[PDB]
C-alpha cells in the first residue's frame, strides 16, 4: 500500500530559458516550441547531452534538464 | 473475453466496471455498486460461466456479477484489506483473491470462502496462474515470489527479488502450455525474465 | 533484531535470516521473537546444521537459547513436537562417532605433545 | 611551557628524520616509548600544536618501525591517545582533531572507530563519544571514493582499508557499542533527528536499528515523530515492513502535532507517503478531514503547509472533491435537509482511516478557517474556494514558516505607506459605566476592574 | 483586511496566546488579558483566533479540580507543574481582575491563590460567553465548540464541583444551556457545501 510515485508527476508544465510553456510532448519536440529552435537543429543538441530520443519533457531529473539550458546558450562552446 | 473476439470489460477508477463491444462507440453493459476505486477484475472462465465477472476494488470488496441482469452483483465478499488482485481458477468453481498480507480462496458454487493464506509480509500485489493451471504463483510488495499447489495450498517454492515487485506472471510457449519464462516488473522500473527450456 | 527475525521466519526469509544469524544481541533477539515462530527457528536451525557442519557452536548457542526462553511454548503447542524430533534427530547424529574419535585424538595428541617438545628442544639449541 | 613546546617541535622533527633515515639499537627504541607519555603530557596543557606533533609521530612509527614494506601503526598507542582525547574537558582539542584530520583522512576514521569501540567496552565522556560520533556527517559512495590515506594506502586490493564494506562495518559497531552502553534523553533525541541522513547510511546492516526504531516508534508521543523518518529510511532501503503502517500514521497525527517543531520534517514525510498511487480514496479523505478538523486549532503557520498540501491531494484524487461540491441528487433529500440539518458523518476518533467517513463529509473547518484573522492565512485559505488553475502548489515555498518569519514580514516592508486611523474615539476607554453616552463599554472594561 | 500595524499587534497576541505552556498564574492573567484584547480585535470584523479558543479551554482545564481524564476537545492540554490547580476553597467569591496578578508571587498565600484562581474560571466562563456570541455564523461552529461543551460539562460533575461555589456553577451552566441552544442552531443551520458551482466561459 506504498508505491514510490516519485515519476508519477510529469505531465506538468515546465519552464524554460524563453518560453514559460513546455509541456510534456518528448524531447526532441518539445525543443522546437523555443523560439528560434528548429527540428533539425533539435536533435543535435541531444546526441551531446547523452538523453534518448524516447525519453520524454519532464521524465529528466534537475541536473538533467539544465545542461539543456547551458548548451542552448553557447552552441560555440560544444562543437559545433 | 476469453471466448468472445470484441467484448472487453473496464474497471474504472470511479465506481464503475462496464462491458464494451468493439464496434459500438457505447458500453454495452455497466454495472455499480462499489464504493472506492475498483483496481482489479476478470472475466469467468468456463462452460457454464459463460458471462460473469469478477471485480474487487478497494473498499475490501469481490463482487461477481451476472451480465444478464445488471442490477447490483450476484455475489459478494467483504475482506478486510484493500483488495489489490483477483484471479479465478480454470475450473471455474473457485476464486483468489489478494487482499493485503493474505490472499483468500472462495467458492462460486455456493457462496462461502473456504481459506484465508498468510505467507506475506507486505502487501500481495499480483496473482499468476501456473504450471498446467496447477500452481498459483504470488508476487508481493514484499520482494517475494511465492508459488502454491492448488489442491492443499501450502507454500511449495518461492524466491527472493532486489526490489517490491508489481507485476509477475509466468508465460506458457506454445502447445500443451508448458511455461517458458517468469518476468517480474519491479518498483524499480526493471522487468526480469528468467527463462527455462526444455 | 527481534521484529527482522521475526519477518524472516514469518515469510520464510533467507537473506534477512542469514544476515540477523550472522551476528546480548542473541539474547535479546529471542526474547523478543514472537512464540509461535520459535518452532520455525528450530526447524531452520536444524536445517543450516545439517546442510553446513562448520556452523556448530553458533547455531548451537541460538537452539540452546530458543530452547531456554520459549520452553513452556513449545509445550502449549504440543501437536508440533516433530520439529524437537527433528532436532533430536540431527544432534544425535552430530554426536555420532565419539568414542573412535576420542581414540584418534588421543593418538594425535602422542604426535603433538612430540613435536612440541622437538621444538622446545629446538628453540633452546 | 612555550619553551618546551619548542623543545617538543625539535625533537619530533630529530625523530621524523632518525626515522626517515634509519645492544646498540635498544636505547633508540627506548627513545619513542619515552616521548609518549611525554607527549600524553603536553596533549592536556596549547595541545592543538601537541596534536599535530602526536599525529605526525604516528606517520613516523608507521613508515619505519618495521623491516616489512606494511606500515603498521600502532592502535594502542593510538587508543592512549583516544582515550585522552575524549576524557580532556577541552572542546577546541577535540576540534581540531574532528576538523583537521577525522573528517580529512580516513586511516584515522577506521582506527577511531575500532579504538572508541574498545574504548567504550572497557558520562560526561559518553556525551564526548557522541559528539564525536556525530561528528562524521559524510559516508563515502564506493571503494574508488576513499582515495586518500594518511598512512600507506595499500597495494593489497582487497585490504579492509580498501574495502567500503569494512570502514562500515566498524562504524556501525562503534554505534552499537555505544548503543549496548545505553544512551540519554538528549541523546536519544538528537540521534532519531539526524538518523536518517548521518546514522543509518553508516551501516552494513540497519536490521538492529528497525528493532530500536520500532520500540521508539510504538511507543508514542514527539519520539515517534522522530523516529517516522528512519522507519521510513528502512522501509525504503531494505525493505523491512512496519504492521499497520497507515492505520499508525492515523494514529500519529493528533490533538498536538502541528504545535510541535518537527511538524516541517513531518509534512515532508507526509508528502511521500501520501503521493503513493495504490491509496485509496477513503484513505486519503481521512487524512484530510482528520488535517482540517486538527486545522481548527493550528497555528497560521500550519494552515499555510496545509492547504496547498489539501490542493495537490484534491487534484490528484477528484473522488475527494465531493468534500467541498456536494449536491443533493434528491428532492426528497433536499427536503429532508431543509427540515432538519446536516449533521457531520465524520467519525473523530475512529480507529482505522479507511472506516472513518470521511467521504460524506465536507470542509467547513477549511471554509470557516478562511476568516482567519491573518490575510496571508485568510487568501490561501481561498484556494479551496476560487479554482483550480495551478496545477501543483509546491511545498517548500510555505514550509519552515513560523512566527518570527510572519513577524519579520511586517518588517521586511516599507516603513509606512501612510495609513488610516480610527475616527470619533469615545473617551472612556477605561470608564466602567459611561451611561450619560449610550455607547455600550468595552468589555475589557466590563471585566476587568481598573482602580 | 490588511493594516500595517493593527494586524502585527494582532500576531504579537498570537504568538503569546498559542505557544506559552503557563508556568505561573501571571502567565494565566496575561493570557486571559491577551484574549479579551483579541476578541476586541475581531469585534464587528467576525474572524477566528483559534490560539484564544484553545488557550481559553486550555485554561479551564488547567485550573483542574479533578484531572482532565479523556477526550477533552482537540487542543493541546498541557501540565500544570506546581500545583496550578484549584484546591477545596468554596467560601472564597468572584472577584474581578486587576494588573498587579502580571507580577510573579513565589510566596504568595494559598487564600491569594483561591479568590484569583476562581476569578479566572469566571472572567474565562465570560470569555466563552462573549466568543460564543460573536461567533455563532462560521459554520465550523459545532467542531470548535463541542469541547467548550464537553469541558463545561466535565466541570459540572461530583468530583469537580466540591471545589468550586455556587456561582461559578450558575456560570458554568449559564454557559452549557447556552452553548446547547447555539449548538441546535448551528445544527439545523448547517447545509453541505457546495463551493464550485462556476459560471462558464463564453
Amino acid at each position: 500500500s506504498l508505491v514510490s510515485g516519485e515519476k508519477t508527476n510529469f505531465n506538468h508544465i515546465l519552464r524554460l530559458l524563453n518560453t514559460n510553456v513546455d509541456g510534456k510532448q518528448k524531447v526532441v519536440y518539445a525543443l522546437t516550441q523555443i523560439k528560434g529552435v528548429g527540428r533539425r537543429y533539435s536533435n543535435l543538441v541531444c546526441k551531446k547531452a547523452d538523453v534518448d530520443l524516447k525519453k520524454r519533457a519532464g521524465e529528466l531529473t534537475s541536473e538533467e534538464l539544465e545542461r539543456l539550458v547551458t548548451i542552448i546558450q553557447n552552441p560555440l562552446a560544444y562543437k559545433i | 473475453s476469453p471466448t468472445e473476439l470484441t467484448t472487453l470489460m473496464s474497471c474504472s477508477d470511479d465506481k464503475t466496471v462496464r462491458l464494451w463491444d468493439l464496434p459500438s462507440n457505447d458500453p454495452t453493459r455497466l454495472f455499480t455498486g462499489h464504493t472506492d476505486y475498483v483496481r482489479c477484475g476478470a472475466f469467468m472462465p468456463g462452460s457454464a460461466n459463460s458471462n460473469l465477472l469478477v471485480s474487487g476494488s478497494y473498499d475490501e470488496t469481490v463482487r461477481v456479477w451476472d451480465a444478464r441482469a445488471p442490477g447490483g452483483a450476484v455475489m459478494t465478499f467483504k475482506h478486510a484489506d484493500p483488495i489489490e488482485d483477483v484471479l479465478p481458477l480454470p475450473s471455474g468453481t473457485t476464486l483468489l483473491a489478494a487482499s493485503g498480507n493474505a490472499i483468500s480462496v472462495l467458492d462460486l458454487v455456493a457462496a462461502k470462502p473456504l481459506r484465508l493464506i498468510t505467507n506475506h509480509q507486505k502487501t500481495v500485489t499480483s496473482l499468476s496462474l501456473a504450471s498446467q493451471g496447477r500452481r498459483v504463483v504470488s508476487g508481493s510488495l514484499d520482494g517475494h515470489v511465492k508459488v502454491f499447489e492448488t489442491t492443499s495450498w501450502n507454500v511449495v517454492a518461492g524466491a527472493k527479488y532486489p526490489s517490491p515487485i508489481l507485476s509477475l506472471s509466468v508465460i506458457t510457449a506454445g502447445a500443451s502450455h508448458d511455461d517458458r519464462h517468469l518476468a517480474v516488473g519491479m518498483q524499480s522500473g526493471v522487468l526480469s525474465i528468467r527463462t527455462r527450456l526444455s | 533484531l527481534g521484529t527482522v527475525l521475526n519477518q524472516a521466519l514469518r515469510t520464510d526469509d533467507s537473506d534477512l535470516l542469514e544476515s540477523c544469524l550472522q551476528t546480548l544481541i542473541i539474547q535479546n533477539t529471542i526474547n523478543r521473537m514472537d512464540s509461535s515462530l520459535a518452532g520455525t527457528l528450530l526447524s531452520k536451525l536444524a536445517a543450516r546444521m545439517h546442510r553446513r557442519p562448520g556452523r556448530a557452536f553458533g547455531l548451537m548457542r541460538w537452539i540452546q537459547w530458543t530452547l531456554v526462553a520459549h520452553g513452556g511454548a513449545l509445550v502449549t503447542q504440543p501437536d508440533l513436537i516433530n520439529r524437537l524430533t527433528e532436532l533430536s534427530r540431527v544432534l544425535e547424529e552430530r554426536s555420532r562417532g565419539l568414542s573412535s574419535l576420542l581414540a584418534l585424538k588421543g593418538k594425535l595428541d602422542m604426535l603433538d605433545a612430540q613435536l612440541k617438545y622437538r621444538k622446545a628442544l629446538k628453540m633452546a639449541g | 611551557p612555550k619553551w618546551s613546546l619548542a623543545a617538543a617541535e625539535a625533537l619530533c622533527r630529530v625523530f621524523v628524520r632518525l626515522l626517515a633515515a634509519g645492544t646498540i639499537i635498544n636505547w633508540l627504541r627506548d627513545r619513542l616509548s619515552d616521548y609518549d607519555g611525554v607527549l600524553l603530557s603536553m596533549l592536556q596543557s596549547l595541545a592543538v600544536h601537541a596534536l599535530v606533533l602526536a599525529m605526525a609521530v604516528l606517520k613516523a612509527q608507521a613508515q619505519h618501525l618495521t623491516d616489512r614494506e606494511e606500515a603498521i601503526f600502532p592502535r594502542s598507542f593510538f587508543l592512549e591517545i583516544i582515550a585522552v582525547v575524549l576524557e580532556s574537558p577541552i572542546e577546541h582539542l577535540r576540534g581540531h582533531f574532528s576538523e583537521n584530520f577525522v573528517k580529512k583522512y580516513d586511516d584515522i576514521r577506521f582506527y577511531t572507530f575500532e579504538a572508541i569501540k574498545h574504548f567504550l567496552t572497557e558520562e560526561d565522556v559518553r556525551n564526548n563519544v557522541f559528539n564525536l560520533l556525530l561528528s562524521i556527517e559524510d559516508v563515502p559512495e564506493s571503494n574508488d571514493s576513499l582515495e586518500n590515506f594518511f598512512i600507506e594506502r595499500p597495494p593489497k586490493k582487497k585490504h579492509p582499508l580498501l574495502s567500503l564494506s569494512q570502514h562500515k562495518k566498524q562504524a556501525q559497531e562503534a554505534w552499537l557499542a555505544f548503543m549496548h552502553l545505553g544512551l540519554s534523553k538528549e541523546q536519544r533525541k538528537k540521534v532519531l533527528e539526524v538518523m536518517s541522513a548521518s546514522i543509518a547510511p553508516w551501516f552494513t546492516k540497519p536490521e538492529m536499528l528497525m528493532d530500536f526504531l520500532t520500540d521508539c516508534y510504538n511507543s508514542g508521543g514527539s519520539v515517534s515523530l522522530l523516529a517516522l523518518s528512519g522507519v521510513f529510511y528502512l522501509i525504503q532501503e531494505r525493505n523491512l515492513d512496519y504492521p499497520e503502517f497507515y492505520t499508525k500514521l492515523y494514529s500519529l497525527l493528533d490533538a498536538d502535532i502541528l504545535h510541535s517543531k518537527y511538524r516541517s520534517r513531518f509534512f515532508r514525510l507526509l508528502d511521500t507517503f501520501l503521493a503513493s498511487t495504490h491509496l485509496p480514496a477513503v484513505l486519503v479523505a481521512s487524512f484530510i478531514k482528520r488535517l482540517a478538523r486538527l486545522a481548527l486549532n493550528a497555528p497560521p503557520s500550519a494552515i499555510v503547509v496545509i492547504v496547498p498540501w489539501f490542493y495537490n491531494l484534491f487534484k490528484k484524487h477528484p473522488l475527494t472533491t465531493f468534500m467541498m461540491h456536494r449536491v443533493p441528487r434528491t428532492k426528497e433529500e433536499r427536503e429532508k435537509l431543509e427540515k432538519d440539518g446536516l449533521d457531520d458523518p465524520f467519525l473523530p476518533n475512529e480507529t482505522d482511516p479507511m472506516e472513518t467517513r470521511a467521504i460524506d463529509s465536507c470542509l467547513w473547518e477549511i471554509v470557516q478557517l478562511q476568516s482567519h484573522y491573518h490575510p496571508n492565512v485568510a487568501t490561501i485559505c481561498k484556494i479551496i474556494s476560487e479554482q483550480f488553475t495551478k496545477q501543483a502548489y509546491n511545498l517548500e515555498d510555505f514550509l519552515d514558516h513560523s512566527y518570527g518569519s510572519l513577524l519579520e514580514a511586517e518588517m521586511t516592508k516599507e516603513v509606512k505607506k501612510p495609513p488610516v486611523i480610527e475616527f470619533m474615539i469615545p473617551k472612556h476607554i477605561f470608564t466602567k459605566a459611561a451611561p450619560e453616552e449610550e455607547k455600550k463599554d468595552s468589555l475589557l472594561v466590563s471585566l476587568w476592574d481598573f482602580g | 483586511h490588511f493594516h500595517q500595524v493593527c494586524t502585527p499587534a494582532m500576531l504579537a497576541i498570537a504568538r503569546y496566546l498559542g505557544q506559552k505552556v503557563p508556568a505561573a498564574l501571571s502567565d494565566f492573567a496575561v493570557g486571559i488579558y491577551l484574549s479579551i484584547l483579541a476578541l476586541q480585535y475581531q469585534d464587528f470584523a467576525k474572524r477566528y483566533v483559534p490560539e484564544m479558543m484553545n488557550f481559553l479551554l486550555n485554561t479551564l482545564c488547567a485550573l483542574a479540580p479533578e484531572r482532565a481524564k479523556s477526550k477533552l476537545g482537540n487542543f493541546p492540554v498541557h501540565e500544570p507543574p506546581a500545583g496550578i490547580r484549584i484546591k477545596d476553597a468554596t467560601n472564597t467569591p468572584i472577584r474581578q481582575l486587576n494588573c498587579g496578578d502580571c507580577l510573579r508571587k513565589d510566596e504568595l498565600s494559598p487564600a491569594e491563590t483561591s479568590s484569583l484562581q476562581i476569578a479566572i474560571l469566571s472572567t474565562a466562563t465570560a470569555i466563552l460567553k462573549s466568543a460564543a456570541d460573536t461567533w455563532h455564523k462560521l459554520p465550523a461552529f459545532i467542531e470548535s465548540f463541542q469541547p467548550a461543551l464537553s469541558v463545561a460539562q466535565h466541570l459540572l460533575t461530583k468530583p469537580n464541583a466540591s471545589h468550586l461555589p455556587s456561582s461559578l456553577t450558575s456560570k458554568l451552566n449559564d454557559l452549557a444551556s447556552h452553548l446547547s441552544r447555539l449548538l441546535q442552531l448551528s445544527r439545523l443551520s448547517r447545509r453541505p457545501l457546495e463551493l464550485h458551482h462556476h459560471r462558464p466561459l463564453a
